[PDB]
């Protein structure tokens, strides 16, 4: 093949994943003592296979991953308040950049 | 004198809004919070001359609806139970008031938002100094109104905006009942008013032709006011608007979620207290509905992990205990826990209003953690107002908890076992969360971020002394109040709080109380202590995450989504609505169904028989 | 408060402190005032009120 | 549509705790006799003929 | 457009008042449950199909279509109080009916649009339109202290005395009346900005500012102490009611 | 930039003026008589039948036969 | 474009300079059209019960004590 | 609100990199990027920017969220986001 | 920032978008 | 810890001892010290 199209999508994959995961698991490790631990399991269970070659034992691992991943979600995960869906998004929005107002308008003759 | 107490903040309200550009910023601040303080101590001169000098005061401005036999009319009613919720509501008014001036310092619009809230004052007072059901009613309908504008006081967002239409809808289907009631009572009575039906009021005991079958008239008067109530209580039926409420600014919340607003549908069946009695059946419907939302908001909120959202859950878990009160024949422990709960949870919303705008605006429990010796002065008085919200034996929670589950073991009937079961298995979920709050917050390793700690400041003097009014409050008077109004047939009610004859259990609620189980809600809580303490202190190691396979994570879902009602009750009704109404209304009833005799209906028929007629 | 790497803590006010700490031990000194005069009363021993 | 399977659940405990308050009969358990008031319960003041 | 909803929709509606009621006094009794039956329906149908609507003048048509069936039922519901409060619900919506157009106009008469998808966040802007807006939206959301709720609720009062099926069904409309007007109100003037589409825009001067000080004086004035228009056709209303028969 | 009105986008102008004609698309299908027969017929027929049959049982309260109607 | 528009109610951060020479106008204003509430209101407030101590109202009110009878309405 | 400018980011953004222990904190750059001149594994990339979104509040969204594979990007990033 | 005087030499915004004329003469 | 990955996590927030902040477990329950006092001088007294 030599066409590294499908691994950067398999480079790209991976890096959402972990960060993913990562995130789901500082929700679901409300104390942090606990977090640690937790983390250190998650990267260690990334580096399980490391070493994959074959296009056909991937999309398997790839399906494995997201379906067990999916599985536990936190319903309430972590977004930043001023995030798009936290607590104070569009607070109070900066005013739109171009619009004007006339004044005299109705007037006759 | 008496037309002080309501007008005044009504006044200011109107010449703050015409004239918000002659007043800055803080002109409408210390002018409408000074016109709220002034109609607070008129209120309380209300008080001193009236609950101890007992002489209720009535009077009659004008008549509003001068049909025939059917009088409406702009009087009011300032009785011995009126004035007690004259106090409750202007005294955090006012408290409000002066909370928000520190807050909306820095938000821009700020003289909007003490106009909304004199006009929420002026209606609650026109609602509870009513003695008309239509006149109660106007005050009913703008206590909504003013929760839809103060939810909606940030028009840009858009989470605010579908809460508060969400909100108005769930209100106006629950109110309905309370609307259908005040039309149910004229057709038995020929009349509105309260003081000539609470006369007779047990004389009528006939029936009535409903839609489906006949039933009882009496009884259903009062399913239809609890109905009402429903609504404007986060009762079983609709509280889908309560939980999602808290999607505004933060000082009005302390005054629409938990004080007052609270006391609207509660204070429905107080008033009226000479009409449900003589309705057994309304009693026990009303008795099941309470425990079973008390118990439900109590289970709901232990797993939620924000400031305001949880605290919500334990003031519809209030509000649960509240109606079980009202559906007892027991509206003294009623009252006194309105009473009650107006301090320690308004005081409590203070406290999670300055914790939360002094740490750069974030309300989180998995994201924050403990900063509890930064600052001591608003975590003394969170623990203080906790402390009466689990009822600490001897503090102003307890004297109401501890009374109100009494009564609960006490009456036999099919409703009060239950509900008293309910109760107790409550006690332990509400000292379970409120230690939970206690603890992932102020005692655990700061998991914020290294600049919201940088940046903190405490909270400002004037923002400060409200908190202490509080906090002076909510611990001397439930001393102060347990003996003058439950007191075993206190003078001092007269005709304001009617129990009849036959279900008066109070004297054998407390001389024959076991004492295994008067004491036992302090063991439950106790325990709450000891399980939350160890979970989310010492022993998170597998009891605080659970990756098992299957029936767990959907256990944490069926409480986080609060019983999937925000989707069940969403897709099987609201959305079949609109699906229906362009896919059923307007394909096959006028457009495209009988628009056959409009536009190319018959036009077209014409191009064809006119046609074939020259030839 | 002194200043560390990420955590400039500022100490609180004097009057967030000290108010705080005299208006706690008002509490914590009625708890057991309250036990103690009228804590008799919900015990199951030494109903008051001539009993 | 797996929501409403949870929904029949949740209240399935509440109604079915209902009818257990049912099983056991609290009202012949009470450890005292029905109030009882002078002059016929009250009734020149709760109403009837004077 | 203004008077197609304001003078040219009560001639039926009063039409059945001069000419149907006194008229065929046997008749409406036999035929009550048909207008009943149909009323109640309309009530429910319109408003479903109001939700589902885009244009700025077709959802307030449709909320009067919905108020001239609610005081349909009133009407027929032959009681001293339901032809009053008909008669009080008819002036109103006249009233109401005809600031909801003008206010509905004059974004038309500036922009040319009459699409909520291209109307929004008019609170930024305009406010005093914003504020007028806002109010006659209440005036039609049926709250007490505007001249509609008494319109209303005496329709309620006659329909329950008679009929207790046709009074639930009349009071989901003012249920309904909730979903359709507030949600436009919150999608046309207190939206998301957006300057792509009304990229300017100015406020109401003084000709629209006066044109609206008539209708809010009414409106208040027949919301707050409707005593006047029913204290000059009491009369007249009781020789309706009682025509035909003697007891 | 000196246009008061609106851009009238060409996507949302198929949209507008679309809805307000569905006569060609609402003329004969399977779906429209099972919803025209289930809500413009049956309902009418139902909420008629309560209406009358309440009256019925006033009537019968008070004593009075029931009107023919 | 904030100053553009008139925003009757103030607009975001509306700062008169003589806001205090306003709000002193504004609380005269309030206090000078609440007395004719409160004279008007002498003629009200009908409380036929007597307390058993003396209230301080009744130095501008005497609709107390006198409605006793209801058979006269 | 103060809006810090690149004079106090230039040390806070390359702290998170200096404490990492698997690249050598001898030779860490302000201009580097660690796939080949720093030396880190492929899987840490992200680990970095959930260490800087623990110190910046702010949280790139994920589809360019990885795209900063040099610690220029992240700082001009961290920089040119208001918020944080 | 109670006792500093307002930084507004107008209330923002014409009433009825009307400008006002030169000083002297009438609207 | 270990895990190649909370070493460097740990090490970067090592800021959250804070000393003065060290350990909110004395400052749980601010006012203990003084309430006991107090309810101690006035039962002794009033004897
Ligand atoms: C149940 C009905 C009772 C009668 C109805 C009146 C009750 C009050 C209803 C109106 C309340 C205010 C709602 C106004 C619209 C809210 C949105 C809005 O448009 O805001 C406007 C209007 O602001 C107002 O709220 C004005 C309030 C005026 C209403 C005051 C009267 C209320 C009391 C009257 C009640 C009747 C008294 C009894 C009469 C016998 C401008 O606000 P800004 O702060 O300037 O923000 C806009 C952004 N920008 C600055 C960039 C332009
Ligand atoms: C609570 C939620 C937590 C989720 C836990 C479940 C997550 C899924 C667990 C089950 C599936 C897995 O193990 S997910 C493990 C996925 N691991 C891989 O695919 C290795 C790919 N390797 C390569 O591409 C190359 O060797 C190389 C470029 C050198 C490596 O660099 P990168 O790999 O950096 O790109």
């Amino acid at each position: 093949a030599a066409y590294f199209a499908r691994r950067a999508a398999q480079k790209e994959r991976v890096r959402i994943l972990y960060r993913r995961a990562l995130k789901d698991t500082l929700n679901w490790a409300v104390h942090r003592h606990i977090f640690y631990r937790d983390a250190s399991d998650l990267r260690e269970k990334f580096n399980v296979n490391q070493d994959v070659e074959d296009v056909d034992r991937i999309d398997k691992l790839i399906a494995h991953g997201e379906a067990e991943y999916n599985k536990w979600r936190h319903p309430d995960p972590y977004i930043v308040p001023w995030a798009p869906g936290g607590s104070k998004f569009c607070r109070n929005p900066t005013p739109p950049a171009g619009i004007e107002i006339v004044y005299n308008y109705g007037l006759e003759d | 004198m008496y037309l002080l107490i309501v007008f005044l903040p009504l006044l200011g309200s109107s010449v703050a809004g015409f004239f918000g550009r002659f007043l800055g910023s803080e002109g409408s601040a210390i002018m409408t919070t000074t016109c709220v303080s002034f109609s607070s101590i008129l209120s309380l001169i209300a008080f001193y001359e009236v609950a101890l000098g007992a002489s209720a005061c009535y009077l009659r401005i004008a008549p509003w609806i001068s049909s025939e036999m059917f009088d409406a009319s702009w009087g009011f009613l300032f009785d011995s139970l009126t004035v007690v919720m004259l106090i409750v509501v202007t005294f955090i008014s006012s408290l409000v008031h002066l909370y928000s001036i520190s807050y909306m310092s820095e938000d821009p619009h700020s003289p909007r938002f003490m106009c909304y809230l004199s006009i929420f004052t002026f209606f609650m007072l026109m609602l509870v100094t009513g003695d008309n059901f239509l006149q109660l009613f106007l005050g009913w309908e703008g206590v909504g109104l003013a929760s839809y504008l103060l939810i909606h006081f940030w028009f840009t967002r858009l989470q605010a905006d579908k809460a508060a239409i969400k909100a108005m809808l769930v209100n106006r289907v629950g109110d309905f009942g309370l609307a259908l009631g005040i039309l149910g009572c004229f057709t038995l009575f020929q009349t509105v008013d309260f003081s000539t039906i609470f006369a007779c009021a047990s004389v009528p005991r006939n029936s009535w032709i409903f839609c489906n079958m006949r039933l009882n008239a009496i009884s259903l008067i009062c399913i239809l006011l609890f109905i009402g109530a429903v609504g404007k209580s986060a009762q079983i039926g609709l509280h889908t608007w309560l939980p999602d409420a808290m999607e505004g600014p933060t000082p009005v919340s302390a005054l629409i979620h938990a004080a007052t607003m609270v006391t609207a549908g509660v204070f429905m069946i107080a008033r009226c207290s000479p009409l449900f009695e003589y309705s057994p059946t309304a009693l026990i419907v009303i008795t099941f509905a309470g425990a079973m939302t008390s118990f439900l908001a109590a289970t709901t909120g232990i797993l939620q992990n924000d400031l305001k959202r949880v605290i919500a859950y334990s003031t519809c878990s209030q509000l649960g205990y509240m109606i079980f009160a009202c559906g007892i024949s027991n509206y003294s422990v009623s009252v006194f826990h309105l009473m009650n709960h107006a301090f320690f949870k308004a005081l409590l919303f203070l406290s999670a209003g300055s914790v939360i705008h002094a740490m750069s605006d974030e309300q989180d429990m998995r994201k924050m953690g403990g900063l509890a010796s930064s600052f001591p002065l608003t975590y003394a008085m969170m623990l203080i107002g906790s402390l009466s919200l689990i009822g600490f034996p001897f503090l102003t929670g307890f004297y109401s908890k501890d009374v109100i589950l009494e009564l609960a073991y006490t009456k036999y009937t099919i409703s009060g076992n239950f509900a008293f079961w309910l109760g107790s298995v409550s006690v332990l979920f509400t000292s379970y969360y409120s230690f939970r709050l206690l603890f992932l917050t102020f005692l655990v390793p700061t998991n914020s971020f290294g600049r919201d700690i940088s940046r903190c400041h405490d909270a400002p003097i004037p923002m400060a002394i409200p908190l202490i009014l509080l906090a002076l409050g909510s611990l001397f008077v439930g001393y102060l109040a347990k003996d003058m109004m439950i007191g075993l047939g206190t003078n001092f009610w007269a005709n304001s709080l009617l129990v009849l004859p036959k279900n008066e259990i109070l004297a054998e609620s407390e001389f024959a109380a076991p004492t295994i189980i008067k004491l036992i809600p302090i063991l439950f809580s106790t325990l709450g202590a000891f399980v939350a303490y160890n979970v989310n202190l010492v022993a998170d190691q597998f009891q605080r995450a659970f990756q098992t396979s299957t029936f767990c994570n959907r256990l944490y879902s069926f409480f986080n989504k609060r019983w999937f009602f925000d989707q069940v009750l969403n897709d099987f009704l609201v959305r079949s609505f609109l699906r229906f109404g362009y896919e059923v209304s307007f394909e096959a009833l006028d457009k495209g169904a009988i628009e056959i005799l409009g536009p190319y209906g018959i036009s077209y028929t014409f191009r064809r028989l006119a046609e074939r007629i020259s030839q | 408060g002194i200043t560390y790497k990420g955590v400039t803590v500022h100490t609180p006010k004097t009057w967030h402190t000290v108010t705080g700490k005299g208006l706690c031990a008002v509490m914590w000194f009625w708890i057991l005032y309250r036990a103690k005069q009228d804590g008799p009363v919900v015990m199951g021993w030494r109903h008051p009120w001539d009993g | 549509y797996e929501a409403l399977a949870w929904l029949s659940g949740g209240l399935g405990f509440f109604v079915g705790l209902g009818l257990l308050a049912v099983l056991n009969d609290k009202a012949s358990k009470v450890p005292f006799t029905p109030r009882v008031y002078p002059y016929d319960n009250l009734r020149v003041e709760l109403g009837g003929e004077p | 457009s203004v008077i197609l909803a304001g003078i040219l929709l009560k001639f039926g509606t009063y039409g059945f008042l001069r000419f149907s009621i006194p008229m065929f006094p046997e008749a409406t009794l036999c035929f009550t449950p048909f207008i009943y039956t149909l009323s109640a329906i309309a009530i429910i149908y319109t408003s479903l199909t109001t939700l589902r609507q885009i244009d700025l003048k077709k959802i307030i048509a449709y909320s009067s279509v919905a108020h001239m069936n609610l005081v349909t039922i009133g009407m027929f519901s032959l009681n001293i109080q339901g032809i009053g409060g008909s008669i009080l619900l008819m002036l109103s919506h006249g009233l109401v009916s005809s600031a909801l157009f003008l206010c509905v106009g004059v974004l038309y008469d500036r922009h040319k649009t009459r699409l909520v998808r291209y109307y929004g966040g008019l609170v930024s802007t305009m406010p005093n339109f914003s504020t007028i807006f806002f109010f006659f939206t209440l005036a039609n959301m049926s709250l007490p202290g505007t001249s509609s709720f008494i319109g209303e609720f005496l329709i309620l009062v006659g329909a329950f005395q008679r009929n207790s099926l046709v009074a639930t069904l009349a009071a989901l409309g003012m249920i309904l009346g909730a979903a359709y007007s507030l949600w436009l109100y919150n999608r046309v003037v207190s939206g998301n900005l957006k300057p792509d589409f009304l990229h300017k825009f100015s406020d109401l001067n003084g000709r629209e500012v006066f044109i609206f000080i008539p209708f809010l004086v009414g409106l208040v004035w027949m919301g707050v102490y409707p005593k006047v228009f029913l204290d000059c056709m009491h009369t007249s209303v009781s020789n309706l009611v009682q025509h035909g028969k003697f007891h | 930039g000196g246009g008061m009105e609106t851009n009238k986008n060409k996507f949302i102008e198929d949209w507008g003026s679309a809805r307000e004609n569905l006569e060609h698309n609402f003329r004969w299908t399977r779906r429209n008589f099972a919803l025209i027969g289930i809500f413009g017929i049956a309902l009418p027929i139902i909420v008629y039948k309560g209406i009358v049959k309440d009256f019925h049982m006033q009537d019968e309260d008070a004593g009075r036969p029931h009107r023919k109607f | 474009f904030r100053a553009k528009v008139w925003s009757m109610t103030g607009g975001p951060n509306c700062r008169p300079k003589h806001w205090r020479r306003n709000t002193a106008i504004a609380m005269f204003g309030v206090f000078l059209v609440c007395i004719p509430i409160a004279k008007l209101s002498a003629k009200l407030e009908q409380r036929p019960h007597m307390p058993v101590r003396p209230i301080p109202s009744q130095i501008w009110c005497k609709n107390f004590g006198t409605k006793d009878d209801y058979e006269k309405e | 609100d103060d809006h810090l400018s690149r004079e106090a980011v230039v040390d806070r953004v390359l702290d998170v990199v200096k404490s990492f222990p698997k690249v050598d904190p001898s030779k860490v750059t302000p201009e580097v990027h660690f796939q080949n001149d720093l030396g880190l594994d492929s899987l840490d990339t992200v680990e970095i920017v959930m260490a800087i979104e623990e110190e910046f509040k702010l949280e790139i969204p994920d589809k360019e969220a990885d795209k900063i594979d040099s610690c220029s990007l992240a700082i001009e990033y961290v920089y040119n986001h208001p918020m944080s | 920032r109670w006792a500093t005087p307002g930084h507004e030499e107008r209330p923002k915004g014409y009433f009825m978008n009307r400008t006002p004329p030169a000083p002297g003469q009438s609207r | 810890p270990l895990g190649t990955t909370g070493e460097f996590f740990r090490r970067r927030d090592e800021w959250r001892k804070h000393p003065m902040l060290s350990n909110q477990m004395r400052h749980a329950l601010p006012g203990i010290g003084i309430g006991v006092g107090a309810f101690c001088v006035y039962l002794v007294g009033e004897q």
